[PDB]
């Protein structure tokens, strides 16, 4: 968010409209890795073994 | 009229040797360990999108 805010304060206004799709997709992809992700050996019942 | 023939003590026959053999137990198929393939696939996209 700081990168986008820094660019907006600087005045580039490149992310307005469809340009915003880059920050949006990235922020979603980061969400998938940190919240769901996959467990280690402590979570033995990973879908392919169960 | 026939020629005489006296049978001597029998000659030693070649000795037979038995053998007790226990077979090698077969190998066991390795159980299916599995990589979290999708995680690294999202990873290379996020670093690329940056």
């Amino acid at each position: 968010g700081g990168m986008v805010a820094m660019v907006f304060a600087s005045g580039s206004h490149v992310f307005g409209g469809i340009g915003s799709i880059f920050p949006l997709f990235m922020m979603v992809g980061i969400m998938m890795m940190m919240f769901r992700g996959m467990g280690g050996g402590q979570q033995q019942m990973s879908r392919p073994k169960l | 009229m026939k020629r005489g023939f006296a049978r001597p003590t029998p000659e030693k026959p070649p000795v037979i040797k038995p053998e007790n053999i226990v077979l090698s137990t077969p190998l066991s198929i390795p159980p299916p360990e599995g990589k979290p393939w999708w995680l690294i696939v999202v990873g290379v996209v996020v670093v690329g999108l940056l």
